[PDB]
């Protein structure tokens, strides 16, 4: 979808240049194919570019637009997700923390060693703190 | 924990049962409530929750959760009563009067639905 | 291997962090002849802890791996005065060792995505 919404911009001129980058721009929200799409996880590294983001530009603009809707949804992971992108660290942790408190109380018989919110908690950590962290203390 | 909100729902059902109420509008307040509840109760979860859950059970391997599950029983068993009995007097009701109380209504049914399924 | 354990280049990066932070936040007060001095020793002061935060960062990101293996290989005739390099050499930095050391970092594939992304930044940035 990305390859042919890329076309819009054969034709060179401003409306056009928009209506492509708002197609594109409803191509992630509803699609919600943010990885795919928006790009993927750091190891420092930045992003590992996205398919639009090998095309190029506005897209912080739209991961914080997708990241808000997530909020709306309460689609959190995506949300967390988003904000990586958005290269907002504090919020990431934030939101995080919440994710990782909450599943925390409750009821036990859980937690295999491999994948979920723990995971994904470990995964931040390790990650963003050894690396120039911008979080609160 | 919406516990105390488990005693409105039964009093919405009996009412209902009864069927008092000359208006239909009193009917269709019922109706809003006990659609919230069984929203409520269930917060937007999919299988996926519901398979993790009987894991976790997996077998009290320690402490389990199986609060959600627990909670959803309470709620059938209470309706299931009074359900035959409501059941009969939700879908008289449905069509007349109130095609308007069936805003009400309908989605009531839908919800209860998708619990009660089974 | 350095000097310095990595939880203690942690815990120097991040108390230096917060110090930069706050010097950078409350510098209009500070910056901007008695007067004139006080802004001058400031603002070398103030560059000094940022410059700091920038060669712990770099170690932050050395710390993650396959630091000892370049090192060995690399060192040359240089080699000498490298190994008697003090963290203040570092503070107030000897800045060719490093860009060369660096671009190893990156040309070799020790550094791993997102560290790799910020040394082109740093290189770019300052140097």
């Amino acid at each position: 979808a990305l390859q042919y919404f890329y076309f819009l911009r054969d034709e060179k001129d401003s409306q056009g240049e928009n209506m492509f980058l708002r197609c594109v721009s409803e191509l992630v929200i509803e699609s919600r194919e943010f990885d795919m799409i928006l790009g993927k996880l750091e190891n420092d590294g930045s992003r590992k570019p996205g398919v639009i983001d090998k095309f190029t530009s506005d897209t912080k603009p739209i991961i914080n637009k997708v990241a808000s809707v997530a909020e709306n949804k309460g689609l959190f992971e995506e949300a967390a997700k988003l904000y990586d992108l958005a290269k907002n660290a504090d919020k990431v942790l934030e939101l995080m923390n919440k994710l990782l408190s909450p599943v925390v109380p409750q009821i036990s018989a859980p937690q295999s060693n491999k994948e979920r919110l723990k995971n994904m908690a470990l995964s931040i950590a390790e990650r963003y703190r050894a690396q120039g962290i911008s979080a609160n203390k | 924990g919406d516990s105390s909100l488990y005693i409105i729902l039964k009093k919405l059902l009996d009412f209902i049962l009864k069927t008092g109420g000359g208006f239909q509008r009193v009917r269709t307040h019922l109706y809003g409530s006990l659609l919230y509840y069984l929203q409520i109760a269930q917060r937007p979860d999919e299988p996926d929750t519901l398979e993790a859950a009987k894991k976790t059970m997996w077998e009290r391997l320690t402490a389990p959760e199986d609060v959600f599950s627990k909670l959803q029983r309470e709620n059938i068993a209470i309706i299931e009563s009074y359900g035959a009995a409501l059941m009969e007097v939700v879908c008289r009701d449905a069509c007349d009067g109130h095609e308007i109380g069936r805003m009400l209504a309908l989605a009531l049914l839908d919800r209860i639905v998708s619990v009660d399924k089974q | 291997e350095s000097s310095v354990p990595c939880q203690l280049l942690e815990s120097v990066l991040q108390e230096l962090k917060g110090l930069q932070e706050f010097l950078d936040r409350n510098s209009q007060f500070a910056g901007g002849e008695a007067q004139l001095s006080e802004k001058i020793s400031l603002q070398a002061i103030q560059q000094l802890v940022r410059k700091s935060y920038q060669a712990l960062a770099l170690w932050k990101l050395l710390c993650e791996h396959q630091f000892t293996i370049i090192v060995a290989e690399l060192q040359k005739e240089l080699q000498e005065q490298l190994k008697i390099t003090t963290f203040k050499d570092l503070v107030i930095r000897d800045k060719e060792l490093t860009g060369a050391l660096i671009a190893s970092l990156i040309n070799c594939y020790i550094r791993d995505n997102a560290a790799v992304d910020g040394i082109s930044l740093h290189l770019q940035d300052i140097c």
